[PDB]
DNA sequence: AAAAAAAAAAAAAAAAAAAAAAAAAAAAAAAAAAAAAAAAAAAAAAAAA
DNA sequence: TTTTTTTTTTTTTTTTTTTTTTTTTTTTTTTTTTTTTTTTTTTTTTTTT
């Protein structure tokens, strides 16, 4: 039976009122903007809040969210349409227009875990960590064939009938002509889409302690499908489905679900950021207004809750920043990452930074000395068990790729782990291999470690080589080592237990109300949105309990996020007055009579020390916004290096 | 859309009159002369250059990286028809393929009845009676794609995707036409195979047992049948091609024909093919609809990069390289051409150049010397040994790099891992294997498994791998040449303590290397000033600063070693007593001083090989005196670093 | 001219074969998956001056 | 920091069950349609005094 629908009163409704939520013009324009905005770059999914949709029009939102593929069908008709009005010649290059959504779902906010049967053809949002992957196959939507004996060439249409009934009718691939002659398929003028399925799991923080995980199938189509790889963390906002059986003559009442994807996102914290034009004004007005004193003002708001350590807080700064990667012609590479090693004495606020650094930067990767041995850290090379073949699984320090590996406990990694590590701390890459297969990751990271000094405590009355349990060679990878230490000084302690006890009792305003408990139990998390995928900026914090009063501010946080990211991209070029100092500046370093007695060396000097002056002199040069690697950076670099590199033994 | 017989008239058009100047400037009909030989049977493949088509009709190269499949068939009827009107002679039956041609078409000539109609099935399959086989060269005018990026939206495209072969399977007989005789007629049953699996025939469908109709079962036979060259690889995305977070992607590339035994695992290429779907069909599928899988079709393998080819049979070049070749520095020039962002370190740079070139091996009498440099950097920490490593792993042809652990156990030996073609055990090399006959570069080599030490003595002096596990049993080959790099005992030398305490190397494995190499880093005002205005020029410009000699490109390093490599000299008598001479002397100020390594044999073996490189570099068929002197050089400059 | 006849000749009903149409219609076997457990090689951390 | 036993732990498989999928498959009645009879109701050529 064929027939077709003369009038679907619903289908009209659905339809006219998606168009309408997409005119927008008259209220200011966000979707006429988005839509003319992926006709720009040559997409072809419109990504759609949710909680816009809800304000517009809320009995279309309860319909969508709950009615997921009648809905969605009805508003990609509607995306066509509005396409076509704006740009019809686009709008016919593209057989269909599909439509994410995002924003808030309310109880269709879920996990692997409580995704059941109450969703089945809603729209849900679901996150979890991906454990596999599939290869991405290509299906075929319309073949092509060419009958040689009657020059003939038909073209037959395979629709999406993935969660709908196919009869057998539907998946038959032409082979012959009514005659029996033979066909030939015309492959690069038959349409094939990509597919993919994932399995998504419960996050391994999140799933109740002690249970087994629960997963969900995911099917992606084109233009999803490489958005995941196994683990990841990604939120997956789709439709759930029952999917169809093979036609059997019995049935046992059970189906697999499987959620369809239309919209995949990582982590919002490694996402490009927004930038609206005044965040740019903003940026450039802080960069141009102060520019000598800029990166001490960076540098002292960076871990406010942390008093002191001002010049470790500047390397982190530079960490943050990085040098420039040098990619020579022939291929030779120097890299542009600085390694940081904090040594020191129990409780003083090391673990601190670390976890500053990982809320802070983008690609952090958290690690202990024992958490993670060797494998886990780098690649490792596994066999597929299905397939018989070698398949490569990135550790911490490739899925940290641009970004930071926080090794806390460092001393108290095995050596082999260590060992492991000098390959990626200085050429970043992991060169692994079994026989089946080779390869070379890369992992372009800056480590940030701390470590304790052998004994527990920092000797004051012995060599810092004596004292620091590492050799070297791992030491010199290490272009900047911190020994921080605990000095029992009571005016120093007056500052810091002031500084700590003003940090304990602060309230957030607002939210807290005098006696507050901030716990909530595995229902809350999923009650509200995740702040982990989730979409006016000052400048300076205002002043409050964190700080007294003085005449020097705070950059906020979110600004040094956006200034930080903006500055990250310069490529300061070094200049020869730079050159010269920093050359005439090693060259006085590499020599011991320059430097007193009774002054031991932390760390040795070595060509890694030159390159790692210019490295910091390139990112203070970058926290500038210079382009150009001046003899102010070239000073400060040279400043930390110094004081970095020599501590005076005690007797 | 298009119609296919005026194609065919313009691909036979294009292959009729296009001519180009390549021969020497006269002007040459670049496809007719293929044709003739092709017709005579002296050629099987035709690489037909979509850049010469694009000359004088680029819709034409359009539509074949459109559909490349059609356009592909479409050329091999064109040549099929125009082969006829090519033939000069009277093929010589080279083959036993060829007689099955031959007397498949003599036998349709004598039962003709020309104005007769046969039958659309009663005739000889198009891909039975070729013996040729037509590919595309890309057009350079497309970008090349990264196998990450070629998805559904160019199924039936041509593409070019390069990357590191991982794995090639062996090479073994795929049945094109599965051929087919009668226990009844005397008629030829044929069975053109397009999928990768086939139902064989039962019954014969020939006029005689049609109209006799009688049982007339068939049996498939191979000696009528038409099998190709078939062999499959993956390969893999290059590392500066892979998104942040990733790991690299593989695509399988399906070689047959004469493209087979081009790309080795190891090897950098570039391969233009059709990307093509095979059905997927049979499994349980969770969703419905025709998923199937991909592969790259390749037409074109070109090695590059690394390993590259075509320049080693075109040793022939401009009379420049003559006069270079010629030159007197030529040595000193290439030496200091190895790395010239690395400052200094000029003997260690020619040291290496010894061990690119290698030395000649010797076979006396069933008692092998093998004439590979093996040579350890045993420095301190950042002296640069790890950028040494990685130039000459970018720059040796057969070269694989291995840190401390990534590549250990079977990633340096052999593995017994599963095929797909034949679902069986296939034996798959690690690095000493995929290094076979160049350098295989062992970063941090104090940092080595003791198994894999071990496993390096016998790599070393027998040049083979024994093993003699559970799942394998062989003695894999292994002609490497060892660059290892190494720290002293504690991370850094320590003048405190003797030379041999702190190598830190046992007495077999130090006389392994040829040349053991300590590089210190004293401190000093001089030096360090000029290697830090080396290193921040380096830096500022992304290039060494200008010196008199200009160094060559990697492309001339390698061109010029291996046009080095094959220039076995001899050593005469007339120097047998200098060499031996200069090892006596060698031997005894060995055990005259505290702090010296173990010497031995080995260091004769040493010398002579040594200076047979050296020799090879002037290309000369002799190794004269300056030689040994070079050789002995290098030797005290080794250590040089203690004093 | 009408009066018996004595046929057509139309209808209803029957037969009466054809020749086409219509109507009935689960259980047995297999394979794949996912899970286990087991021989082997390989990679860790306790031993001592 | 050279030697050395538990420990896994990734890889080979094998089992192995449970579940979903796969594979197989004419005969027999009924009915309409056509072409025949067959009793009965006319009706159209026969003749007389
Ligand atoms: N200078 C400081 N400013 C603010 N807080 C501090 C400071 N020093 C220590 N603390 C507090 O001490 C507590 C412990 O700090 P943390 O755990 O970072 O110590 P640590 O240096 O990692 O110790 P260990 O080396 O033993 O791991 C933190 O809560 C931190 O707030
Ligand atoms: N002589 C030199 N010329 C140029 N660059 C140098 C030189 N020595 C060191 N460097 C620079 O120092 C950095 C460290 O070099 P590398 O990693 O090769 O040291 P290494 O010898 O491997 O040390 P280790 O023994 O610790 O592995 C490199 O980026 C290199 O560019
Ligand atoms: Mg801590
Ligand atoms: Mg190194
Ligand atoms: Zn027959």
């Amino acid at each position: 039976a064929g027939t077709v629908v003369l009038d679907d009163v619903e289908l009209r409704e659905a339809q006219r009122d998606y168009l309408d939520f997409l005119d927008d013009e008259e209220d200011q324009g966000i979707y006429q903007s988005k839509v003319r905005e992926l006709i720009s770059d040559n997409q072809y999914r419109l990504i759609v809040n949710v909680n816009d949709l809800r304000r517009k029009n809320e009995k279309r939102a309860n319909r969508l969210l709950n009615n997921a593929f009648e809905e969605l069908v009805a508003f990609q008709r509607a995306l066509k349409d509005f396409v076509a009005s704006i740009d019809a010649t686009y709008a016919k290059q593209y057989e269909e227009f599909y439509v994410g959504l995002e924003g808030s779902f309310g109880s269709k906010h879920v996990s692997p875990r409580t995704l059941t049967s109450c969703f089945l053809s809603c729209v849900v949002c679901v996150e979890g960590i991906v454990t596999k992957c599939s290869l991405v196959r290509p299906k075929v939507v319309r073949s092509v064939h060419y009958c040689p004996a009657t020059k003939k060439t038909i073209e037959r249409r395979y629709s999406d009938l993935t969660t709908l009934v196919a009869f057998p009718s539907s998946s038959v691939y032409p082979t012959k002509d009514e005659e029996n002659n033979p066909l030939e398929t015309e492959y690069g003028l038959s349409v094939y889409k990509d597919h993919q399925t994932i399995t998504i799991q419960e996050m391994p923080e999140k799933a109740p302690a002690g249970q087994l995980p629960r997963s969900v199938d995911v099917i992606l189509d084109d233009d999803l499908v490489d958005k995941a790889k196994p683990g990841d963390r990604v939120q997956v906002v789709g439709t759930y489905r029952c999917l169809p059986g093979k036609k059997g003559g019995y049935t046992s009442g059970t189906f697999r679900t499987v959620l369809i994807a239309c919209n995949v996102k990582q982590m919002s914290k490694d996402a490009q950021p927004s930038f609206s034009a005044e965040d740019i004004a903003k940026i450039k007005k802080f960069s141009k207004t102060r520019s000598k004193d800029i990166f001490d003002q960076l540098a002292k708001s960076l871990a406010p809750s942390i008093h002191g350590h001002d010049y470790v807080k500047k390397a982190i700064l530079c960490l943050l920043l990085g040098g420039v990667e040098r990619d020579l012609e022939n291929g030779s590479h120097i890299r542009g990452d600085i390694n940081i090693l904090l040594i020191g004495d129990p409780s003083v606020a090391k673990s601190q930074l670390l976890r500053y650094v990982l809320c802070t930067a983008p690609r952090a990767i958290p690690t202990t000395g024992r958490g993670s041995s060797g494998v886990g850290l780098t690649a490792a090379v596994t066999t597929d068990q299905e397939t018989g073949e070698r398949r490569l699984e990135a550790g911490a320090m490739v899925l940290a790729d641009r970004g930071v590996v926080c090794i806390d406990e460092f001393d108290k990694m095995s050596d082999m782990d260590r060992t492991a590590i000098h390959e990626v701390m200085e050429q970043g890459r992991v060169t692994i291999a079994k026989a089946g297969i080779h390869a070379r990751l890369n992992a372009r990271c800056s480590v940030l470690a701390a470590a304790n000094p052998v004994y527990g405590r920092y000797d004051q009355y012995k060599t810092p080589m004596e004292n620091i349990g590492l050799q070297d060679s791992l030491l010199s990878r290490f272009d900047l080592l911190f020994i921080m230490l605990d000095q029992m000084d009571p005016e120093q302690d007056r500052e810091i237990s002031d500084h700590v006890l003003r940090m304990h009792r602060y309230r957030a305003p607002g939210e807290q109300d005098g006696d507050a408990m901030p716990l909530g139990s595995a229902v809350d998390i999923l009650a509200t949105d995740d702040p982990n995928f989730s979409q006016i900026y000052e400048k300076h914090d205002n002043l409050l309990h964190g700080t007294k009063k003085k005449k020097e501010k705070m950059v906020s946080a979110a600004f040094m996020k956006k200034y930080i990211h903006v500055a990250k991209i310069i490529k300061p070029v070094l200049t020869q007055e730079s050159a010269t100092y920093i050359a005439e500046e090693y060259s006085r370093l590499r020599s011991q009579d320059s430097m007193s007695s009774d002054t031991a060396r932390t760390s040795p000097v070595t060509a890694r020390t030159l390159e790692t002056l210019i490295r910091l002199a390139t990112a203070h040069a970058k926290a500038r916004m210079s382009k150009t690697v001046d003899l102010q950076d070239a000073e400060e670099a040279v400043e930390l290096v110094q004081y970095a590199y020599f501590k005076k033994v005690l007797e | 859309l298009k119609d296919y017989a005026l194609e065919k008239e313009k691909v036979k058009k294009f292959l009729q009159e296009f001519y180009q100047d390549d021969e020497l400037g006269k002007k040459q009909f670049k496809y007719g002369n293929q044709l003739v030989r092709l017709a005579h049977r002296e050629q099987v493949a035709l690489y037909v250059d979509l850049d010469d088509v694009a000359e004088d009709d680029p819709e034409l190269v359009d539509s074949i990286c459109e559909n490349a499949r059609r356009y592909a068939k479409l050329f091999a009827d064109a040549v099929q028809e125009l082969l006829p009107q090519y033939k000069e002679r009277e093929v010589v039956n080279k083959d036993v393929l060829d007689v099955y041609i031959e007397h498949r078409l003599m036998m349709e000539q004598r039962s003709r009845d020309p104005g007769m109609v046969r039958s659309p099935q009663n005739q000889y399959p198009a891909e039975l009676m070729r013996r040729f086989e037509l590919y595309f060269q890309g057009p350079s005018s497309n970008k090349p794609r990264v196998i990450r990026e070629v998805r559904a939206d160019s199924v039936g495209k041509l593409v070019t995707v390069r990357g590191i072969v991982t794995r090639v399977s062996e090479v073994k007989p795929k049945m094109v036409v599965a051929t087919y005789t009668c226990d009844q007629c005397g008629a030829e049953t044929y069975q053109p195979i397009q999928s990768p699996t086939f139902m064989p025939l039962i019954m014969c469908p020939s006029q005689e047992c049609q109209t006799n109709r009688s049982g007339g079962r068939l049996y498939l036979q191979t000696r009528g049948s038409r099998f190709i060259k078939f062999q499959e690889m993956k390969m893999q995305e290059h590392s500066d091609q892979v998104p942040v977070g990733n790991i690299p992607r593989s695509i399988t590339v399906l070689v047959e024909g004469e493209n087979t035994r081009i790309a080795q695992p190891g090897d950098h290429v570039s391969v233009t093919g059709i990307f093509l779907p095979i059905l997927r069909t049979g499994f349980r599928q969770v969703v419905q609809g025709l998923l199937s899988e991909t592969y790259l079709e390749a037409h074109r393998i070109v090695k590059m990069n690394k390993s590259e080819d075509d320049e080693s049979g075109a040793g022939e070049l401009t009379r420049e390289e003559l006069r270079q070749i010629a030159e007197e520095d030529f040595y000193e020039k290439l030496a200091a051409s190895i790395a010239p962002e690395i400052y200094g370190h000029e003997d260690v740079k020619k040291a290496l150049l010894l061990l690119l070139v290698g030395g000649v091996d010797q076979s006396p009498r069933g008692m092998k010397i093998r004439g590979n440099i093996n040579i350890c950097l045993m420095g301190d920490p950042g002296v640069a040994k790890s950028q040494l490593l990685s130039y000459i792993d970018r720059l040796a042809p057969r070269s694989q790099y291995t840190t401390g652990r990534g590549s250990s156990g079977v990633g340096l030996t052999a593995a017994v891992l599963r095929d797909s073609v034949s679902g069986e055990l296939t034996l798959e090399g690690g690095a000493l294997v995929l290094a076979d006959q160049g350098v295989c570069c062992i970063d941090e080599f104090d940092k080595m498994a003791e198994a894999d030490r071990t496993a390096i003595h016998e790599v070393m002096e027998q040049q083979t791998i024994s093993i003699a596990k559970a799942g394998i049993l062989t003695t894999l080959n292994a002609r490497c040449s060892i660059l290892a790099a190494a720290n002293p005992a504690y991370g850094r030398y320590n003048p405190r303590r003797s030379l041999e305490q702190n190598i830190q190397l046992p007495a077999a494995l130090l006389s392994r290397f040829d040349l053991l190499w300590l590089i210190q880093d004293r401190p000093d005002r001089d030096n360090d000033l000029r290697l830090a205005q080396h290193i921040t020029y380096v830096h500022q410009h992304s290039r060494q600063p200008p010196s008199q000699f200009e160094p060559l490109d990697m492309k001339l390093m390698r061109r010029y070693i291996a046009m080095c490599r094959e220039k076995q000299p001899m050593v005469p008598e007339s120097l047998a007593d200098y060499i031996t001479a200069a090892y006596v002397e060698m031997r005894r100020e060995a055990w005259a001083s505290k702090d010296a390594t173990y010497t031995s044999a080995r260091t004769l073996l040493a010398i002579l090989r040594l200076s047979t490189a050296l020799a090879r570099l002037r290309m000369v068929d002799v190794v004269e005196k300056e030689d040994v002197n070079e050789a002995i050089r290098l030797m005290e400059m080794s250590k040089d670093s203690l004093l």
